RNA sequence: CUUGGAUUUACUGAAGACUAACUACUGCGAAAGCAUUUACCAAGGACGUUUUCAUUAAUCAAGAACGAAAGUUAGGGGAUCGAAGAUGAUCAGAUACCGUCGUAGUCUUAACCAUAAACUAUGCCGACUAGGGAUCGGUUGUUGUUCUUUUAUUGACGCAAUCGGCACCUUACGAGAAAUCAAAGUCUUUGGGUUCUGGGGGGAGUAUGGUCGCAAGGCUGAAACUUAAAGGAAUUGACGGAAG
């Protein structure tokens, strides 16, 4: 039977959407279907942000961030626990987890 | 609302309706009297004019067509007939 | 003040490179990889090997006159992963704790403007 | 077997007078011998140094300048402007979602016949009282904004030499005037000259360069 | 068996018969 | 593959592709599809219209135009990926999954092919039946808002209406076997117009004839025989090298 009203993607009023390669396994996945996470991580782990700041030649130098947008196919994302299996009624909820 | 006077709509809500969806369709456009600033000459101009109308006296554009109502140039005053 | 080189750190998921050049990059001062510190292929990119690599890199630098370095971290990039390998953060931390002073830090991962086709095929690498 | 570092001679790099702290740092090369001079093999090198270091202020931390050496005067390297670029993290921090990105580039030569390509970038600005989620400009307006960017880069480069233009880049005169020129088109933010490339250089004039070094 | 491959098998076999029938042409 | 200096680093050059981030339950197109800038060429929907013609229309066997990818013919190009082929591993065996090379192909110009889970698995035209908030395009009235330039005739935003779109949420008057459905409702209280298809499962999209194609194949398309089931949705359980 039909599992999702969105068909597991985000294609409405469109014929074709260009693919993307999964970061983890390089599988071709449609851009609307790909599980996308935008990550802005600190480049230095919080343990080391002090001693490198003491070693800095600059007084009051702000550490740059690491910007990356990751694309996963459905098999990689489920396996990597990026998305999880939800209940039949809980699948419909599409707000970001708080 | 099941019971309602369809024959006598409130004129306020009747005016918010699309022009073809009233009881009797009626245009919302009109005709205007354009006074150019330069001279004094009555020139009848349609509100939704598609032409850059010029008055007979001086070959000066009175209005410029837009997507909807025509935009009168500066110094031209209109009065709806 | 100090005399700067540039520590161009390439941290992939199979190895970790600590390569210190001058400002131009045409002169190499020290290049130690995580694979020169271990005899197992499986941990060439380990944080432990990268820290050891930085200490030898750091050790070679003082005797040449490099007292401080700028950091240019990169991942594999290209069509492959853009996230840095596990060894890039430890080799950077080792440099700061090894007496070398740190200046500017930048990510120099090569990022394509769409790019050529990526290896693996349509269905990806099936495991 | 030889410790090739015994044969290296250190030289000091001096930046052009457009910047403040011309003492960038030190470099090395194989020592000058009878067969090969160190000077000829030492010229043409390019150093990428953050503009915040060349000016002291940390406000220029996201721009990086390429300085190209084309004369050596003893142990000093007399460099010139070679290019502009943004840091990767700064540029990545401006491209957010729910806004429109507009870019333009133009190839233009300066008064002294320096051919450059200058890349401009801008983003739609969200007004303080705006409620809707996104800030998108219609495609017709972006075409006018892109066109307006181009005529300013063309105008503000062809009327001046490379040295004056370098002095133009530090306070972002072109990016702010472009922002001024597009106010009646669309509100814009983070209008930047994000990259400059040298394509062609005029026939070398050492006298013009020495004037850029004191 | 899989429907696409069952279909492929008949195609190779239809092709053979046509070549086989051509002998008496 | 590497002391014949591999990998790495900076500068420079050359080739082909590809247009990242911005990029969305957003846009356009009959569908397939379409994403760098600019110029040119001819199109197009919607909106606005107190313009014009007055039934010119709706749907349509036959017949036409277009039709992803792969594939065919002949040139050109051939960076990257990569059927076939070759290899290193794994395995009891592995012609595979994984790794390394790699030929056609992938690109382009002229022609062919006419098929996809070509999907919304949901024909088109017309009418009616219910609330809400978003969003794209156009039009029409109005701001404690920012800005041109100092303000208007700048533009943006904000508030109201409206027509058209891409969708979404709630409810069930109603439908349905249910999953679910604002259409899949207005169907035993059974008739607005019209086109196509199906009649238990296999055999079988097989054989044969015709027709199109260079071919691969496309379109049309049986029968003998065999069989009590095959199947749909949902429930409980059992199981899972799925998650918590
Ligand atoms: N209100 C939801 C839908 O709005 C439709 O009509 C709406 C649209 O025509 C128009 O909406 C505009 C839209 O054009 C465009 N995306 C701009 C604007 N953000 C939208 O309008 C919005 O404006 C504000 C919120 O900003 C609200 O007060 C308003 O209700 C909302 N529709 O305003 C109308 C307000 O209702 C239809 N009425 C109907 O499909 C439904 O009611
Ligand atoms: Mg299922
Ligand atoms: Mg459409
Ligand atoms: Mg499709
Ligand atoms: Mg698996
Ligand atoms: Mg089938
Ligand atoms: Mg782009
Ligand atoms: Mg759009
Ligand atoms: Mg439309
Ligand atoms: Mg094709
Ligand atoms: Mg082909
Ligand atoms: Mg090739
Ligand atoms: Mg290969
Ligand atoms: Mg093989
Ligand atoms: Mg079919
Ligand atoms: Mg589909
Ligand atoms: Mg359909
Ligand atoms: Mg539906
Ligand atoms: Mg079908
Ligand atoms: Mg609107
Ligand atoms: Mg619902
Ligand atoms: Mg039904
Ligand atoms: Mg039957
Ligand atoms: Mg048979
Ligand atoms: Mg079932
Ligand atoms: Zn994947
Ligand atoms: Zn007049």
């Amino acid at each position: 039977p039909k599992k999702r009203a969105s068909n597991g993607r985000n294609k409405k009023g469109r014929g074709h959407v260009k693919p993307v390669r999964c970061l983890n396994c390089a599988r071709c996945v449609p851009k609307d279907k790909a599980i996308k996470r935008v990550t802005i991580r600190n480049m230095v782990e919080a343990a080391a942000v002090r001693d490198l700041s003491e070693a800095s030649v600059y007084a009051e130098y702000a550490l740059p961030k690491l910007y990356n947008k990751l694309h996963y196919c459905v098999s990689c994302a489920i396996h990597a626990r990026i998305v999880r299996v939800r209940s039949r009624t809980d699948r419909k909820i599409r707000t970001p987890p708080q | 609302v099941l019971v309602q006077d369809l024959l006598h709509p409130s004129p306020a809500t009747e005016a918010k309706q699309h022009k073809l969806k009233t009881l009797v369709q009626q245009p919302r456009s009109f005709f205007m009297d354009v006074k150019c600033q330069g001279c004094l000459n009555i020139t009848t101009v349609f509100s939704h004019a598609q032409t850059a109308v010029t008055c007979d006296s001086c070959s000066t554009v009175l209005c410029t067509p837009t997507g909807g109502k025509a935009k009168l140039t500066e110094g031209c005053s209109f009065r709806r007939k | 003040s100090q005399v700067f080189g540039v520590a161009r750190i390439f941290a992939s998921f199979n190895d970790t490179f600590v390569h210190v050049t001058d400002l131009s990059g045409k002169e190499t001062i020290a290049r130690v990889t995580g694979g020169m510190k271990v005899k197992a292929d499986r941990d060439e990119s380990s944080p432990y090997a990268a820290m050891l690599a930085a200490q030898d890199v750091a050790a070679k630098c003082k005797e040449v006159g490099i007292t401080a370095v700028h950091i240019k971290l990169r991942a594999t990039g290209g069509t492959k992963t853009k996230t840095p390998g596990p060894g890039g953060q430890s080799a950077l931390r080792a440099l700061a704790r090894s007496g070398l002073r740190i200046g500017r830090i930048e990510d120099v991962t090569p990022v394509p403007s769409d790019s050529t086709r990526r290896k693996g095929g349509r269905r990806g690498r099936r495991l | 077997v030889v410790d090739p570092f015994t044969r290296k001679d250190w030289f000091d790099i001096k930046a052009p007078t457009t910047f403040e702290n011309r003492n960038v740092g030190k470099t090395l090369i194989n020592r000058s011998t009878g067969l090969k001079n160190a000077a000829d093999g030492l010229k043409g090198r390019v150093f990428e140094v953050c503009l915040a270091d060349l000016q002291g202020s940390e406000d220029h931390s996201y721009r990086k300048i390429k300085l190209r050496v084309d004369e050596v005067q003893g142990k000093n390297l007399l460099t010139n402007f070679h290019g502009l670029d943004f840091t990767s993290d700064k540029l990545r921090s401006l491209v957010r979602k729910w806004q429109s990105l507009v870019e333009a580039n133009v190839t233009v030569k300066t008064s002294d016949d320096y051919v450059l390509r200058v890349f401009a970038i801008a983003f739609t600005k969200r007004q303080p009282n705006q409620i809707k989620k996104t800030t998108y400009a219609q495609s017709s307006k972006l075409r006018e904004v892109r066109k307006k960017m181009i005529e300013i880069m063309q105008r503000e480069v062809s009327n001046c030499t490379l040295a004056q233009l370098t002095s133009k880049l530090i306070p972002e005169v072109i990016g702010r005037e472009i922002e001024k020129s597009t106010q009646t088109i669309f509100p814009l933010q983070n209008v930047h000259i994000r990259k400059v490339k040298l394509l062609k250089q005029p026939k070398f004039d050492l006298g013009s360069l020495l004037a850029l070094h004191g | 068996m899989r429907d696409k491959w069952r279909k492929k098998r008949v195609r190779r076999l239809k092709r053979k018969r046509r070549k086989v029938r051509a002998r008496s042409k």
